[PDB]
RNA sequence: AUAUAUUUAUUAAUAUAUUAUCUAUAUUAGUUUAUAUUUUAAUUAUUAUCAUAGUAGAU
RNA sequence: AUCAGGAAAAUUAAUGUAUACCGUAAUGUAGACCGACUCAGGUAUGUAAGUAGAGAAUAUGAAGGUGAAUUAGAUAAU
RNA sequence: UGCUGACAUGAGUAACGAAAAAAAGGUAUAAACCUUUUCACCUAAAACAUAAGGUUUAACUAUAAAAGUACGGCCCCUAA
RNA sequence: AGUAUGAAAAUGAUUAUUUUAUAAGCAAUCAUGAAUAUAUUAUAUUAUAUUAAUGAUGUACCUUUUGUAUAAUGGGUCAGC
């Protein structure tokens, strides 16, 4: 009873259904924002039950299909807004992840409320879509929204991209194709700059996309150099 | 909050300025129990009925 | 049981026994208007 | 239990900015945001573009408002004759009066 | 301003106690007012009372439409006409030469 | 008053 | 149309209702004393010096100002800030005035910025109002840096009574503040001050080790050597 | 039953998607039910909340 | 059954009735009254879904109403 | 243990008074206000309709609508 | 509870000079170094003022008592009465 989760000063009852709608809500929406604290349990709530989901949709096993089904049932609120969660759950969100071995979420720490100084955090789930059917702008992905207003800023300024944005940038095509991570940064990039009000040259973006995403999935070993390195590996004499 | 712009007790009543005052004010149509019947000076037309009603002259 | 609430608001008995009438109709609380009057009060009766 | 002798200007100075505990500590742990060049806390994101995503997401998404046919094509005289003014209590005044007990948020300045 | 006020003579009492300000307190009251209205919106001189008001052409020396002389101040020797009373100060108002 | 000099102002404009 | 920094007459009115908005050296000296000070300065790198003979421009005569210290710490540039009326206490507003010491303004105005207390958003407006007041004075913000910051209470601070339990009673005060700041330069008042801690340090007196202690005590009328 | 697309010079079977399993009369005054009548107004698998953690056997 | 159970203002005929005045909001096991407080106290009536029961007990809760001038962490001794 | 007024110390301490709440949007303004959905709590009540009382506190100044048959008072009649 | 003025004290924040992190008690007096400030006869080997190096001495004040530092009474401070 001590040592498992966060008590959040709530009753067990309260606590549980806290984590149920939290999660519940951050697969309606796709990001959301809350406590710290919150934002943590309901980020294991929701990667435990895409992990289910994901095994439901892989094994043969009908018996451990169902139970797994059953226990999917078991975490949510099929109710309201989220009547039909369990369908959005087997069909959108899961097969999204059929390859990444967990981390479906990530917590993005927020400067404290004003009014208590209570931290803040995003809750969202990696590699959500961009576009709807229509091509428009979709909620969540606000990683890929910060990293490609980073890169429009370094191309503003004329300045090479950063180490840590480049890092960022691999880890999100790590599981992601050439072409569509291609697309994805080129909306973004159109409703980023009609929002800061620059001009958008579709030309030269896609070269400078391009260019950007063969440095992100090229091979080339030298990092410029590192230091002098003033200790010495030698054997023992 | 009763009132989104007063986070703290500050003093201000739920309603109204003050929750005290004069009693001995005189009293109008509003005031008493239901068998406290004041008037407007409004109606000396005619004579009550022993029934209840009113008959107007 | 717990104290402090001996005043029970009711209309008719505070008009009755502390209504001007209630004073007017007698010597002693004709006294008691007049003393007020003298005094200046503004309010002499409920 | 209760003080036997007021303390002195001293004790009481000395006992709460004396000990360094209670102090409040200078904010070293600032730095740039790479959307923006301006100041942000170490190992957090920056406010002012995170609202601007979440703003984009607003307007890319917000769901049409509802404006029942039967009332968008109803003339001004029977508008004035069905739905007539009103006077607003000191509350609802205040209430709608919303600038002074609400504050935005402050953009922080351009690290250099 | 929603009162109703105009239909009805309520607080008789309390509206005469008002109206009947002694008169050595009057300054209590003229800080206030003066204080609480705008620049152009006051006057330099002291509001009056019913029973100092100049109520006859033979106490108002002179009637709006005169040419006069100003005096004793910034427009000294400037020479006006009265447009108006004031009938809150016992005061004249000038055109603008004045 | 300036009540009564902004009335008879306009009034004037208007003539 | 027509706005109230648009239009020029009613800026001329505020400030004939206040005074001139120009340093104490140009508000505080007659124009002779305001030309031999400008020129002790400038001849002395930017502060005045106690004792030197300076040259009038465009005349053969020369000059030599004496001052008081007073004098020397009024007449350096500096900008005053005022806040308004702030709902909170003196041992509340200190917490982060201690903190806000002798920062430069633009790194307090980021301390403000990222503070988790309440008055740190009226301190930091009241700092960039600072800023621009001495743009507007004629000051460099880069070189402006907090010499003075305090707190005072605002005044007709409300009183109310609290009702403890068995009869027993307390009074909540609801007290308001003000916090006021004055802005100096680097250029003129830390190099001054710097100059002034060299020549004290050049006229310390040097350690020696048989130094020649004054024997202390009364002579006493005799010889005990 | 709605919405998009057809098998003839509203619309039948499909691809599905959304919403619902109601109401209303009688059985001597009123409330409940029960059954008839009216209507499309359903009977299987999982799940949850509340009852001291609702309860008992483990861990 | 005994505990032996209020007071008070009279019908047919013929004409007749243009129907005065006042209450009506909301609160009313309460932040809207009595308690020095937006006080776990005091405060009069009727209805108070269904299931279950002897029951107005107890469990649930269909409609309705509500979730509070303190919040977020942490959960040492006590 | 004088009276009144101002200001201190305790001290930025104790407390903030039975309580389930969470997102999205109004609003790149919100723990505290409004809306929607999820979750809870009272349910022979924390619901509905009233009496008494009261700084009209209400869905407000453009404001609480009566010939009577379930409209009370007023009026006739009387008890203490 | 008139108006105007208000460097009156108690009280709060900040700055300046000086002393203070191996020293113990009515917080003051005397003795005595040192730093700083002012000084239009500092001619100086000067004067004055501010300041807990260091040394010695020092058991708050009223009341009431034979007798009180008394751990006997009264006083949070200041302004007015
Ligand atoms: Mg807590
Ligand atoms: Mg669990
Ligand atoms: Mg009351
Ligand atoms: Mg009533
Ligand atoms: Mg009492
Ligand atoms: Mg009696
Ligand atoms: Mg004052
Ligand atoms: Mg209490
Ligand atoms: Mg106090
Ligand atoms: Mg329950
Ligand atoms: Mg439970
Ligand atoms: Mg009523
Ligand atoms: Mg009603
Ligand atoms: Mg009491
Ligand atoms: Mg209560
Ligand atoms: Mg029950
Ligand atoms: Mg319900
Ligand atoms: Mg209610
Ligand atoms: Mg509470
Ligand atoms: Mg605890
Ligand atoms: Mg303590
Ligand atoms: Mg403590
Ligand atoms: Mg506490
Ligand atoms: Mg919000
Ligand atoms: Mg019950
Ligand atoms: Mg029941
Ligand atoms: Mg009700
Ligand atoms: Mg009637
Ligand atoms: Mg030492
Ligand atoms: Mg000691
Ligand atoms: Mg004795
Ligand atoms: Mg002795
Ligand atoms: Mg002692
Ligand atoms: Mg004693
Ligand atoms: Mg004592």
């Amino acid at each position: 009873t001590v040592g498992i989760a966060r008590k959040l000063s709530r009753d067990k009852a309260h606590r549980d259904a806290l984590l149920k709608n939290l999660a519940c809500q951050l697969f309606q929406h796709e990001s959301i924002v809350s406590t710290h604290a919150k934002c943590k349990e309901a980020s294991r709530v929701a990667e435990r039950i895409i992990t289910w989901t994901k095994r439901a949709i892989t094994t043969s096993n009908s018996v451990a299909q169902a139970e797994l089904k059953s226990q999917i049932q078991s975490q949510l609120f099929l109710a309201g807004d989220n009547r039909k969660l369990m369908k959005r759950l087997f069909s959108e969100i899961a097969p999204r992840y059929l390859e990444r071995p967990g981390g479906y979420t990530r917590v993005l720490r927020l400067e404290p409320r004003a009014n208590d100084s209570a931290p803040q955090s995003v809750l969202e789930l990696v590699d959500s879509p961009v576009m709807s059917e229509s091509h428009t702008v979709n909620r969540g992905n606000l990683k890929m929204w910060l990293l490609v207003k980073s890169v429009i800023n370094d191309d503003a300024n004329q300045l090479p991209h950063n180490p840590l944005t480049l890092q960022n940038l691999h880890k999100v095509a790590k599981f992601k194709a050439e072409a569509q991570l291609h697309g994805e940064i080129m909306l973004i990039k159109q409703v980023l700059l009609k929002e800061m009000s620059l001009p958008y040259d579709e030309a030269l973006e896609n070269e400078r996309t391009q260019a950007l995403l063969k440095e992100v999935y090229s091979s080339s070993l030298p990092k410029k150099t590192k230091k002098p390195s003033s200790y010495v590996m030698v054997p023992r004499p | 909050l009763t009132r989104p712009w007063k986070k703290y007790r500050d003093g201000e009543l739920f309603y109204g300025l003050s929750k005290v005052g004069n009693k001995r004010v005189p009293l109008t149509t509003k005031q008493g129990n239901k068998t406290m019947y004041k008037g407007t000076r409004a109606s000396g037309i005619g004579r009550h009925t022993k029934f209840g009603g009113y008959v107007i002259n | 049981k717990s104290r402090g609430n001996t005043y029970q608001p009711s209309t008719l008995k505070r008009k009755r026994t502390f209504g001007f009438l209630a004073r007017a109709k007698s010597k002693q609380g004709s006294k008691i208007l007049k003393r007020r009057k003298l005094k200046g009060r503004w309010f002499l009766s409920h | 239990a209760v003080p036997k002798k007021k303390v002195s200007h001293q004790k009481k100075r000395q006992k709460l900015y004396g000990p360094g505990k209670k102090q409040l500590k200078m904010i070293h742990h600032l730095n740039k945001c790479p959307s923006c060049g301006h100041y942000k806390r170490a190992n957090t994101l920056c406010m002012y573009c995170v609202g601007q995503i979440s703003h984009i997401w607003k307007t890319h998404t917000a769901k049409e408002e509802i404006k029942p046919r039967q009332e968008e094509e109803l003339s001004e005289l029977d508008q004035r004759v069905l739905y007539p003014g009103r006077r607003d209590t000191k509350y609802t005044k205040d209430l709608k009066d919303k600038d002074n007990y609400l504050e935005r948020r402050v953009r922080t300045l351009k690290k250099d | 301003s929603g009162s109703y006020q105009h239909l009805s003579n309520v607080g008789s009492r309390v509206m005469k106690r008002l109206g009947n300000r002694p008169k050595n307190f009057l300054p209590h009251s003229e800080k206030f007012i003066k204080k609480s209205t705008p620049e152009f919106m006051k006057s330099d001189l002291k509001e009056v009372d019913e029973k100092t008001s100049f109520k006859s052409e033979k106490e108002w020396k002179f009637i709006p439409g005169d040419r006069v002389v100003v005096m004793s101040g910034a427009s000294k020797g400037n020479i006006a006409v009265i447009k108006s009373f004031d009938k809150r100060t016992n005061s004249f108002i000038l055109d603008e030469n004045g | 008053d300036f009540m009564s000099w902004f009335k008879r102002k306009k009034q004037e404009e208007h003539q | 149309s027509i706005t109230i920094e648009n239009d020029k007459l009613l800026q001329q009115h505020i400030i004939s209702l206040q005074q001139p908005e120009q340093l104490a050296s140009q508000s505080l000296l007659s124009p002779l004393k305001r030309e031999i000070y400008e020129a002790n300065c400038k001849i002395n790198g930017g502060f005045y010096k106690k004792d030197t003979i300076v040259k009038l421009p465009n005349s053969s005569e020369r000059y030599k100002l004496k001052l008081t210290k007073r004098e020397i710490e009024v007449l350096e540039p500096s900008v005053y800030a005022q806040s308004y009326r702030i709902k909170s206490s003196m041992k509340k507003a200190t917490l982060l005035l201690r903190l806000l010491g002798g920062l430069d303004v633009m790194k307090a105005i980021s301390q403000c910025h990222f503070s988790n207390k309440k008055i740190a958003r009226e301190v930091a407006e009241l700092l960039q109002k600072g800023v621009k007041d001495g743009q507007k004075l004629g000051l460099k913000p880069e070189d402006l840096y907090i010499s003075q910051i305090w707190t005072g209470s605002d005044g007709f601070w409300r009183k109310r009574v609290e009702f403890k339990a068995r009869t027993r009673i307390g009074i909540i005060s609801h007290p308001y503040i003000h916090v006021r700041c004055i802005l100096r330069t680097k250029s003129v008042t830390k190099r001054r001050l710097a100059y002034e801690a060299h020549l004290k340090e050049q006229k310390r007196a040097p350690w020696v080790q048989l130094g020649d202690k004054p024997i202390r005590g009364v002579t006493g009328g005799v010889y005990k050597w």
